[PDB]
RNA sequence: GAAAUUGUUGAAAGGGAAGGGCAUUUGAUCAGACAUGGUGUUUUGUA
RNA sequence: GAAUACUGCCAGCUGGGACUGAGGACUGCGACGUAAGUCAAGGAUGCUGGCAUAAUGGUUAUAUGCCGCCCGUCUUGAAAC
RNA sequence: CCCUGAAAAUGGAUGGCGCUCAAGCGUGUUACCUAUACUCUACCGUCAGGGUUGAUAUGAUGCCCUGACGAGUAGGCAGGCGUGGAGGUCAGUGACGAAGCCUAGACCGUAAGGUCGGGUCGAACGGCCUCUAGUGCAGAUCUUGGUGGUAGUAGCAAAUA
RNA sequence: UUGGCGGAAAGGCCUUGGGUGCUUGCUGGCGAAUUGCAAUGUCAUUUUGCGUGGGGAUAAAUCAUUUGUAUACGACUUAGA
């Protein structure tokens, strides 16, 4: 067909943070369509992907991928909370990224 | 000397592991993985492609086809975390599916020496799934709409909202 | 969910569209706002204008031209509300302000748009009917702005055209609508109607 | 070195506004570009395609007198001299090519893709 | 954060090993020390005690 | 080759560096604690260097091992050499910066021959 | 033949200082493990 | 004559998610079993794939998010005009 | 509750933007955010309580088991790192290159520090057990010596040319 | 390709005619595997350079000289085949 999008989109919003003191361990993640925490328990331990461009090519491809998990929500407003590997730039806020739906339970 | 001597060398035998209690218990599938479930690949190289699902095989992997005439997946096996059950049944009885093992596919594993600078198939795989997509593809002439249906691919439009959706 | 959102300011509260828009922009949305000149402030016309001259008062001492810079417009004093809002110093903010663009009435690139309301900032769901407002189109022209006649003259020749295209874009909907139910009672139509469409 | 210089029109060449003639810096420059070009023809160079690769110049040993200051103080009168030294080359052409071989890893998947590129295209 | 009702990381203050370095009398702590461990009964302990002493703590009888 | 090990952690693997070391060129980097009355590094203020304390220790089955999992051991000749015959899981052996290169030779063939690894098989080799 | 301080070359950043801490992107640069004993001799210098 | 709400209990069942795997022959307390034995019972094992190199990682420069006032001294109190 | 009473000097502060059935005031119910605090786990150290001379191989100040604890100026104590020189030892290193110096190269230690590779260089130096002291610097309007910014700046204008 | 309309930042919208490709509106035939149980598994647009081969056009500014409607110096205003 035209698409072929097997993920969800979502937003990197921030890291956790304090009024004054913030925590890049943790990232926060606005998947777009859930708005309540009990829709926002479909998408835990779901993967999250962020896909990025650079000039180099490493191992046969210019695009690289920062892997990660969702692994509780956060807030009222189905904003999740997401882990990675290596953390996330900071400079990627607002930035979009990939929720796959695996490991699915369904 | 430059250094002078450690006064106690440690000893060098390796030391054996404690007897272990983690016994295996076989997989306890999801309760929407039965035989004969059209499922959707959600990774690999044939993702967003509508499966059959025939049989649980013994390293905790599903046997699935396509049937290879519809949308050219042949049989293969897959996880049963990257799929999604949907709700769609097909009947699988009168297929013969105890044929296939985890020792049905071997990868026979490459030398380190063997790199591929820059560049077949088995033919008892290929009469054994051109044995199996004829009986399914009877199966799949009762109801209408199956044979496109599997051809077709799944994909997410603008307002699909996964957690809303029944599959 | 959009490239870009195009908001009808006509009839918005001030503040209430630059909290919903500025974390818009954070979270990444690529807004513009059109009609600047038909937001709401709540409160009394004469209020308004007090509170405008004690921030008029307020200028650099020693040397006016580095003090506070007072616009005028009203597409500027949105833009003033919402730079309030953002934290502009830092890179993030300024990235975050480069994709806001704010105008008085509907320029050319965007009057073939669509343009949306936010209804948590309108001025008819939020206010107590009773309670008294100001148009920021008076406020800016009465504290300086110059050029309220002239977006009066363009909205008046835009609307004209925009009410031709409609004439047109209703004929052909009706049209489309009386096919669709002549072709209707069919059997794809009844199959259609059993799966909810 | 240029704060509190005075300023010319004839920095419109550089893109400057402050500029200077020192004439002595000039005399001893040159005095030594030609005993560059003098060496340079002594080895049997073409003399045509030369131009100044090096320069450089940095600070000899001070040379100091006094200076008499009011209610009878001394301070100090001090020259900063300097060693120069330049490098004329032939302008030769262009350097190299060839680059490095630059060896490629690429895991199953992709080797599978590209084989299944190369099949499904021609 | 412990409310503490005494001091905390202290020292027993009792002298165990003895201070000096005679290499006879470390000897006879060792073999006083496996028997206050082992014979369960007390003029081990205390002689074991008494060992450790210093020079005014051991006066001449 | 090495004996088998949990995985080595670092607490810290970044250096400490003496406050202002930067600032002053006559302030070297080697660490000193800050005995001042006024200092935000010793009353550990938000956002000032981390001091080094007790807590940062590494595991002492660890501890003082090198990334292939030996310990090093400095040696100056074949007889210091020979020292690691029945150890050689556990040390690794490294020639001194003063011995020369014809003595580093005879070391690292005896060293080859008694299965002994040298951690730095390099030094003033000529070719 | 050190440092302060300086010249040239190279790399990098720079909207009213600079410098630092935690974390990661990007660029540059770099260490370690990769044999192992092994059924085995498909073997040459026959062990 | 019932139901339901509210509060409380179950040595009732069951689904999803995250972090951790310390220890290193055996010894103990137990459970299921007639027994052999088995087990979730004094701390993680089983199966599989890719790569085997700057890919992970370390160092360093830069960028970004948040934080960070100049040290020493006297002083009740110092970033101190 | 609101209003009058209610007047100060650079321009100005519920923290700012702004907010009017509030994003104000009184009150109630839930959900949610996060401290170096609490719970569980790992690791480091300290303290305490114990086990373990049996043979083989070492270290009994050793090894092992268990539990609790960790702020700190003035100050006290303990364990260590480094320097000049001395007794002993390694029949130590070295003109096939000692010492020193440079090195956004590598490794070890929580740290003081230690080790290696490369460059430069040219004649002595080191590990361990002990002994000894003119033994560790950022400051003292510190001492001696050297060098900056200021800065190609102030200026080089009395006595007729 | 024909005809319009659009100046707020028009740079886009509509329309006439023919060509050409596809059509999943409906019914068929062949292909796909081996990327080995996943690895973004690479499909976008931004700027520049260098080659082709096809058009298009053949300037000024500054220093120096000069002016004094200007001027500390720069700058400004003039003149000079
Ligand atoms: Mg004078
Ligand atoms: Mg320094």
């Amino acid at each position: 067909a035209e698409s072929h999008r097997l993920y969800v989109k979502g937003k990197h919003l921030s890291y956790q943070r304090s009024k004054r003191v913030n925590n890049p361990n943790v990232s926060l993640i606005k998947i777009e369509g859930v708005a309540t925490p009990q829709d926002a328990q479909f998408y835990l331990g779901k993967r999250i992907a962020y896909v990025y461009r650079a000039s180099k090519e490493v191992r046969g491809s210019k695009i690289r991928v920062m892997w990660g998990k969702v692994t509780r929500t956060h807030g009222n407003s189905g904003v999740v909370r997401a882990t990675f590997r290596n953390n996330l730039p900071a400079k990627t806020f607002g930035a979009s990224v990939r929720i796959f739906l695996y490991p699915s339970n369904i | 000397t430059a250094q002078q001597a450690p006064k106690w060398y440690p000893s060098e035998d390796v030391a054996a592991p404690k007897k272990t209690r983690k016994a295996v218990r076989p997989q306890k599938l999801r309760a929407s993985l039965v035989p004969g479930t059209v499922l959707i690949l959600l990774a690999g190289r044939f993702r967003g492609k509508r499966v059959v699902y025939l049989k649980h095989l013994e390293d905790n992997t599903l046997l699935v086809t396509g049937p290879f005439k519809v949308n050219g997946v042949p049989l293969r096996r897959v996880n049963a975390r990257y799929v999604i059950a949907t709700s769609t049944k097909v009947s699988v009885e009168g297929v013969n599916v105890e044929k296939f093992n985890v020792e049905y596919f071997a990868k026979e594993k490459l030398t380190k020496k063997e790199k591929k600078e820059a560049n077949e198939i088995k033919t008892e795989r290929v009469e054994d799934q051109k044995v199996v997509d004829k009986a399914l593809l009877a199966e799949i002439k009762k109801t209408p709409l199956l044979k496109q249906y599997l051809s077709a691919s799944f994909s997410l439009k603008n307002g699909d909202k996964p957690h809303l959706l029944k599959f | 969910v959009e490239p870009v959102v195009v908001i009808d300011g006509k009839g918005h509260l001030v503040g209430r569209l630059a909290s919903v828009v500025a974390k818009q922009l954070l979270n990444g949305q690529k807004i513009v706002v059109v009609r600047a000149e038909e937001l709401n402030i709540s409160g009394e016309f004469f209020r308004n204008k007090l509170k405008y001259h004690d921030f008029l008062r307020k200028a650099t001492a020693f040397n006016k031209t580095r003090g506070p810079f007072h616009f005028r417009a009203p597409s500027r004093i949105f833009y003033k509300a919402l730079r309030g809002m953002v934290s502009h110093k830092t890179a993030r903010g300024k990235a975050a302000l480069e994709r806001l663009k704010v105008f008085e009435g509907i320029p050319p690139p965007y009057d073939k748009k669509k343009r949306v309301v936010v209804p948590q900032a309108l001025r008819v769901l939020r206010l107590k009917p009773g309670r008294k407002y100001t148009t920021l189109g008076k406020l800016s022209t009465s504290v300086g702005w110059k050029y309220e006649d002239v977006v009066a003259k363009l909205e008046a020749k835009r609307k004209v055209s925009s009410a031709e295209y409609y004439a047109k874009k209703r004929a052909f909907t009706k049209k489309v609508a009386s096919a669709n139910a002549t072709a209707a009672e069919s059997d794809v139509a009844k199959q259609l109607a059993a799966l909810g469409y | 070195f240029n704060s509190s210089i005075g300023r010319t029109a004839q920095g419109k060449e550089f893109g400057v506004t402050k500029a200077r003639w020192p004439a002595k810096s000039v005399k001893f420059v040159q005095g030594l570009l030609q005993n560059a070009a003098a060496n340079a023809e002594a080895k049997g160079l073409d003399a045509t395609k030369l131009y100044v690769s090096h320069i450089q110049v940095n600070q000899a040993p001070k040379q100091r007198r006094r200076t008499y200051r009011a209610h009878g103080r001394i301070n100090k009168y001090e020259s900063s001299p300097s060693h120069i030294e330049l490098v004329v080359t032939e302008k030769e052409e262009a350097v190299a090519k060839a680059a490095e071989k630059k060896v490629v890893r690429l895991t199953s998947r992709q080797r599978g893709r590209i084989a299944a590129q190369k099949r499904i295209a021609a | 954060g412990i409310d503490h009702t005494s001091k905390q990381h202290k020292r027993s203050g009792h002298r165990t090993a003895p201070k000096s370095d005679n290499v006879y009398l470390k000897l006879l702590v060792k073999l006083y020390t496996f028997l206050a461990r082992r014979t369960d009964a007390p003029f081990n302990k205390v002689v074991l005690k008494a060992l450790f002493l210093s020079k005014i703590n051991r006066p001449p009888v | 080759a090495s004996l088998p090990h949990p995985k080595i952690v670092k607490k810290h693997t970044k250096k400490f560096k003496r406050h202002h070391s930067d600032r002053y060129h006559r302030v070297a980097e080697n660490w000193r604690k800050q005995k001042g009355i006024d200092s935000v590094v010793r009353r550990r203020f938000r956002g000032n260097i981390s001091q080094p304390k007790i807590g940062y220790g590494s595991n002492k089955k660890t501890k003082f091992l090198s990334p292939s999992g030996h310990k090093t051991f400095l040696v100056a000749n074949v007889k210091d050499l020979e020292t690691l015959t029945m150890h050689t899981k556990t040390y690794a052996a490294e020639i001194a910066h003063n011995i020369s290169a014809k003595n580093r030779v005879v070391i690292l063939a005896r060293a080859k021959a008694l299965g002994i690894k040298v951690t730095n098989p390099k030094g003033r080799l000529a070719l």
